[PDB]
DNA sequence: TTTTTATGTACTCGTAGTGTCTGC
DNA sequence: GCAGACACTACGAGTACATA
């Protein structure tokens, strides 16, 4: 800190001059920043009938259809661009919807489950153990606290939790307080 | 008034605009170029289409041209981290000995895997920016990251008014007309160059690539105007037939197009919807929509074309 | 302005304090860690014939030991270096001083608050030693009456009490026992014997190592306490 | 228990050969494919002092290489494990056996139907030759008496037919003929001296690999060709 | 027919401008590169006894170092390159001729517009620096009745606008001016003393190394100017 | 004002780890 | 002769597109 007078060089100026890359990085990483879209100014287009042409921008039949999959007015519509529209042209898929879902609004929250994420990794668990798919593993949880005591058998499993599988069941570090939450209290 | 370059034949890059003003652009748009050439000074910039040919990447060199710049040039796919490490870091550091605007001029820098590069160059623009500036050029926006747009001036191309559309077009018919002077091109009629102008309007590129190939013999006449305003494929014949809604011909038409089908099917959908009215439109979609769907099961595939037409045939209600 | 073996030499070395660096006319050079953190004078032989700033200095170097020892350089024409060799010739690139970071003034070292001295492989103990076992910090201070140094890893040892290596240095005549502390990535002074004075005023203090070809200042870490 | 630098080795190695393990108290380790296709055991001198099972190997040595040597191994005090070390304590699951797939088999090779040896250094050529040049598998036989290999390429040459190598290995004295063929991808050792013991009689079989730090036993792909 | 250390230190070479090669009975060997760019022609040590063409050069090469430095070689009865060692033995795909880009023949070379020589010692030095200054492409000239070589950086330069690097070759006897640009991408060959061979004949335009071992020919650049 | 299906296939980037070879 | 430093490879991250 000698020298006493430095017009503080900005974290950027500092972490290239002297040009190490690793500095300069993490200033990279510094606006990382991940979100895009505005594919809902074509969703309120359909809806709102207003103009927008498309074709400029990015399009999505998967996330159109989902995101007017919501409202109960539309799904005719697209129920019939999902039976028929697979290898219909985006341009297409946007005209037709144009001219068929026909009101307009829409507020935003869509529909999605909660999961337990514990019951999740359960289920998970016993169709691996048991090479069965995800229905059947149900039944199995479903009988297995009911005798037979689920305590017995994930104590058994609670061998294989590898950290790999867990990425499979949530994305977060919710993910290791599940590491630890059936090591524990069977 | 014209630039040549005379060191290329291909004739849309022979008449590159060298300065700001020889660019055919909407009114406000010069405007502020000229506003900026003024100051003098050049700030970060983003020009963007996204339709091909406005003249981005020409009115960038031409920024650098009137400001009298030190400028390097860059492929936009070639400037991975590592260049702007290397090289630009370089340059941009270095001190311009006449006193020179330093301009790094990246074009074509809306390629995905440069992301990574595209952060590291955030932090690089705050350090160098009392040397030299950034003039990104790109066809898609989104391939540029939010924070390089927060630190430029976006600029956004070929979208005009409808007045500079108007004025624009009347300026690249002057152009034309002036470029054949140059070349030795005998213009018949004006007609046909009104008419190469309309027909790919955003695109000034094309329009001049148009030129060069209607051109084989050296003059422009009304025989030249048929090609021009013509349809060479097109569909008239079945979408003709379809109006009159008469069976014969569409009998004997369907052989003609099952050669391809993928293509055919395409065109149809994109003809028909301008030419019938709206809720035609929704009933048109169903009907080729199903009868694309089922082709590759349908074992006979000229009948299931024939099948798709008196399809239409009946339930197409004509504007 | 030929350069001999000798004054390369302590260049590739300011080239770690710092990358890029600024050099005036005389037979005097120095540099500086952008951050603050260390910094470094000398004299020299040769002799600066001109004023000139680089971005590249490892780079610069490395450029030298291709042509004839007897190669001169100049300030070539238009203002950066020309460098010219027995039937060739090379051009390195003048950087612009505002993107190079060199020591505003030759910082004048207050008078010791403390002093004491070191010995070359003392010194090559210690650098060698640290990284080894994962050491990178250490701390000057009174020990049964003498100076010694304790180097901590402050990765693995946060508050810095779990000392991993330790040398004596001389005596201490004065009287009052302080604690001076050091990043160790901060230490690049090239071996062989300094003569080290310390210094303190506030939560701020040096400490300046005396070399035989060149000095060497580095400052101090947070929290270290003299006892003044 | 303590696991050393030679065992940790034959664990990584057995990891190319298990996703999971079982080793018992004893100095012996061995396991093989869930597929049942690869048989390896190996003597250790680190005697392993209890009887546990383990999801995952190539995780477990990897908690491993961080704590030091020391590395009291012992097992923790709710069925799981405890790594103690120099200076720390570390805890990695315990699987329970119904979720390791463990060999059970330690079978013993039959007799030998032949028997010949192979240069370390020759394992070299082959493991390395069969990269580049394209191999994925070979065929052990008699050429002009003495006992030779051959790889070929299942692929390209879809019946064994051009050679793209051979290899020659001291001599058959014997009087029988065969063909004996292994897919090159389930053959995983660490190269070294290995005596070849090839066992079959009628169409069941397997080849022995007796090497001085591990032993290694695999199947004949579907076609393989004697006389026995 | 066998092959040295020599001859196999050319043919690395002869590889990183064409991948294959197509080779015939003599002393003689040669490649050009697929797009038309650069060649070389070679005398070596060791003798060819027949025709062959190989797809993968440079890893053919790399077989090669995994046998003795004796193996002698042939065709096959299989019509393929037999590589036989000692104990061991290789048999390398002998690709058809049809893919592998060769020269039919020998086109001679213009009596050379202009003349001059380069020492090896000298060429050493040109491609040093260029590493060490970012050398992309050079341009060779006459500056004051002697003939110079400079080096630029095509990719900051754009126009060549600014010298980095001069070499100064012979003298120029005659009174034509040129500048003729050449891509050092384009500059594949082992070192060692060259006459130097140049040629124009207004946009056509050729440049010739003349070794000891091999002769070299590469394109000069698109706008390499002169008055031939 | 809202926000991403599951399987298989292909391609580019950066980086880290890996190996063979040469100047002071 | 060995480090240094170069050239190469393997991998994981993010993007993409055709199917269902
Ligand atoms: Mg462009």
């Amino acid at each position: 800190s000698l020298f006493k007078d430095d017009i503080q060089l900005n974290e950027h100026q500092v972490a290239w001059y002297s040009k190490d890359w690793t500095a300069v990085q993490s200033a990279a990483d510094s606006f990382k920043e991940k979100a895009e879209n505005e594919f809902f100014e074509i969703i309120g287009a359909i809806n709102n009938k207003t103009k927008c042409s498309i074709a400029q921008k990015d399009y999505s039949k998967f996330m159109v259809e989902n995101a007017l999959s919501q409202f109960p007015e539309c799904m005719p519509a697209v129920y019939a661009m999902n039976l028929i529209g697979s290898g219909l042209s985006d341009e297409a898929h946007f005209n037709y919807l144009m001219a068929a879902v026909p009101r307009g609004k829409r507020y935003g929250k869509w529909a999605k489950l909660v999961e337990d994420s514990t019951e999740v990794l359960i289920i998970k668990l016993l169709a691996k153990r048991y090479q069965v798919n995800t229905n059947d593993a149900i039944n199995y949880k479903s009988i297995l606290t009911k005798n037979g005591k689920l305590p017995l058998v994930l104590k058994e499993l609670k061998g294989l939790v590898t950290d790999d599988f867990l990425k499979e069941v949530t994305k977060n570090v919710k993910e290791q307080k599940q590491l630890k939450k059936l090591a524990l209290e069977w | 008034m014209i630039t040549v370059n005379e060191k290329e034949h291909i004739l849309e890059q022979k008449y590159r605009p060298s300065t700001i003003d020889e660019c055919i652009l909407p009114a406000f748009d010069k405007e502020t170029f000229k506003s900026i050439t003024s100051k003098g000074k050049i700030p970060h910039i983003i020009l963007h289409s996204p339709s091909p040919g406005t003249g981005k990447t020409t009115v960038a060199k031409a920024l650098c041209h009137d400001v009298n710049a030190d400028m390097m040039f860059v492929n936009g796919s070639d400037c991975k981290i590592d260049f702007v490490r290397g090289p630009l870091t370089n340059f941009a550091s270095a001190a311009s000995f006449d006193g020179r605007q330093k301009v790094i001029v990246i074009d074509e820098f809306d390629r995905s895997g440069l992301a990574e590069s595209q952060r590291h160059l955030r932090s690089f623009m705050e350090a160098y920016s009392s040397n030299c500036s950034i003039i990104i050029t790109a066809n898609n926006i989104d391939g540029i990251i939010k924070p390089l747009q927060s630190r430029c001036r976006v600029i956004t191309f070929g979208q005009p008014t409808d007045e500079d559309k108007i004025e624009m077009m009347k300026q690249m018919i002057r152009r034309l007309t002036e470029i054949c002077k140059h070349e030795g091109i005998a213009i018949a009629d004006m007609k046909v160059v009104a008419a190469l102008v309309k027909k790919n309007f955003p695109d000034f590129r094309k329009t001049i690539g148009e030129l060069d190939s209607y051109s084989s013999k050296g003059v422009l006449d009304a025989g030249i105007l048929s090609l021009v305003t013509n349809d060479r494929g097109a569909i008239d014949d079945v979408l003709e037939s379809l109006k009159n809604k008469d069976v014969k011909q569409l009998r004997a038409l369907a052989p003609k197009y099952a050669a391809d089908y993928s293509w055919f099917v395409g065109k149809l959908a994109e003809e028909i919807y301008s030419r019938v009215t709206p809720q035609s439109i929704i009933r048109m979609y169903e009907i080729v929509g199903e009868n694309n769907q089922y082709h590759g099961i349908a074992a006979n595939t000229e009948l299931h074309l024939a099948y798709l037409f008196i399809q239409l045939a009946c339930e197409m209600q004509w504007k | 302005m030929k350069l001999s073996k000798d004054t390369t030499a302590l260049l590739k070395n300011f080239a770690t304090i710092n990358s890029g660096i600024m050099l005036k006319s005389g037979q005097f050079i120095m540099t500086r860690a952008v951050n603050g953190t260390t910094y470094a004078e000398a004299n020299i032989s040769d002799v600066i014939d001109f004023d000139v700033a680089i971005y590249d200095l490892n780079g610069f170097l490395g450029i030298l030991s291709l042509v004839n020892d007897d190669a001169e350089i100049s300030q070539s024409e238009d203002g950066n270096i020309k460098i010219a060799d027995a039937r060739s010739t090379i051009f390195w690139p003048a950087a612009d001083p505002s993107t190079v970071v060199a020591p505003n003034k030759p910082i004048p070292f207050p008078v010791a608050s403390a002093v004491t001295e070191i010995k070359a492989e003392d010194l090559q103990q210690l650098l060698r030693v640290s990284r080894g076992l994962q050491i990178d910090t250490i701390a000057i201070t009174v020990k049964e009456g003498k100076i010694v140094i304790n180097g901590f890893n402050k990765v693995e040892d946060s508050a810095l009490t779990r000392v991993k290596y330790s040398l004596t240095l001389g005596d201490y005549d004065g009287e009052n026992t302080f604690n001076f502390i050091i990043n160790m990535a901060n230490m690049k002074m090239q071996p062989g014997n300094y003569k080290l004075l310390l210094w303190a005023k506030g939560k701020q203090g040096a400490a300046k190592f005396e070399g035989e070809h060149a000095n060497y200042v580095v400052a101090l870490e947070a929290d270290s306490t003299h006892d003044f």
